[PDB]
DNA sequence: ATAGCGTACGCACTTGAGTACGTCA
DNA sequence: TTGACGTACTCAAGTGCGTACGCTAT
């Protein structure tokens, strides 16, 4: 569980995107507004997740 | 699907975080350094994905799919004999 | 003896109930069953619509580790429990 | 699960203790003081987690 | 072992959150209804716990525990031939 | 050469067969390079498993699979016990 | 005669949000 | 030029934190 506010995430946005691919851990964005609540996944991990749900359904 | 560069994503970051929660569609981040590509998903939508991945990772969904196809029958949950099983 | 929904379990999935009993999770499992008898779509117990959505499989938490995976027949008002143990053993 | 700040958690503190047990969900406390992040879980769920850690 | 009531935990909430992260010992909350009892755990300690129970649910820890006492020998990671 | 000697259990080499056929070999090899230099390095989602007195550690190959290992700090030897977190 | 609750106060401290600049490859 | 990248400004809006009140249940 890595949690950071949107403001703190935007200050180190590029390092965040590298970390989510090198560490393979989702990063949860959460601040004062619930409309910003989101998760950041690496693309390779995201494609692996999409294939697991889709391949075993077929 | 919505695709954007990391630099463009940083300019419209607060607006992207509100799009994944309203449009319920992931935002793909693709830039010149493709090894740093990522995707933004709303938290409520991600909870269903993480729950599904957890049940797949433990082999539970393999049991669920195999049990859906068998002809073992059905028992009402009130008729379960807990003292013998 | 009467409720909004009939909760049942696949007989091949009854093996999970024995692991629930010996893990002292029977009390938490029966709380899921009572909600499934009244409203299997109630936003409680970490209710979640599993992926892919069109297969219409649902999940509720017995605790942090184990889930009740089930489908719902809306015509006959029946809940079919397909799994009650989320560990590989 | 739920992520919230300690200020928001304190306004609904009693409902928080019921939800972690009734929903068997961890509620993460994350505010500006990023080094004081914590999680609140139900006791019965915590007991099961303890038994899982020390099972052989 | 720190046990406290829900009302006093609410009044000391910010200090309890700093306590679990400095002492790495959880705080227990016990009130009039035992079914609402909760535990406060530091996030970094919770990461070790979640990773452990995840590797337990997948059956990995049982394999790890069995491989620790199987007497099968060890091979250097450089002597691994990926073509075979 | 390197700070630590990285070994894998013989009964765990079948995990490397699945690592090879899942295109995770590059990710697994980046982990074993870190294990040669510093197995306690705060990278790759390094985590100390519970119970802490058994001193088991894990690093993420991807979102699903982990490298589970112990470290012989006396002899500077890392023993990989698992490289595939799925039952098959 | 105290916890269990929902709710509030005051102010220092931070986030939120759009927007911008200078440097680098 | 470009995206990548670290860094910066600004003011409205919110949190942090101790502390408190009125009321019910005990």
């Amino acid at each position: 569980m890595i949690i950071t506010s949107p403001t703190e995430a935007r200050k180190d946005f590029y390092q965040l995107l590298k970390n989510v691919n090198n560490n393979h851990e989702p990063i949860y964005i959460s601040g004062n507004n619930a409309e910003n609540n989101a998760v950041i996944i690496g693309l390779e991990d995201w494609k692996s997740i999409q294939e697991t749900i889709y391949l075993e359904s077929t | 699907m919505i695709i954007t560069s990391p630099t463009e994503a940083r300019k419209d970051f607060y607006q992207l975080l509100k799009n994944v929660n309203n449009n319920h569609e992931p935002i793909y981040i693709s830039g010149n350094n493709a090894e740093n590509n990522a995707v933004i998903i709303g938290l409520e939508d991600w909870k269903s994905i993480q729950e599904t991945i957890y049940l797949e990772s433990t082999g539970t969904m393999d049991k669920v799919r195999e049990r859906e196809k068998d002809n073992s029958g059905t028992t009402n949950i009130d008729d379960i004999d807990w003292d013998n099983l | 003896h009467m409720s909004n929904y009939t909760v049942k379990i696949k007989n091949s999935a009854k093996s999970d109930l024995k692991k629930i009993k010996h893990s002292y999770l029977k009390k938490s499992f029966l709380e899921i069953v009572e909600t499934l008898k009244n409203d299997p779509y109630k936003i409680t117990q970490s209710f979640e619509k599993l992926e892919p959505k069109y297969l219409e499989r649902y999940s509720r938490r017995i605790n942090h580790q184990h889930r009740v995976v089930y489908t719902v027949d809306d015509r006959n008002k029946e809940v079919l429990i397909l799994s009650a143990w989320s560990h590989y053993d």
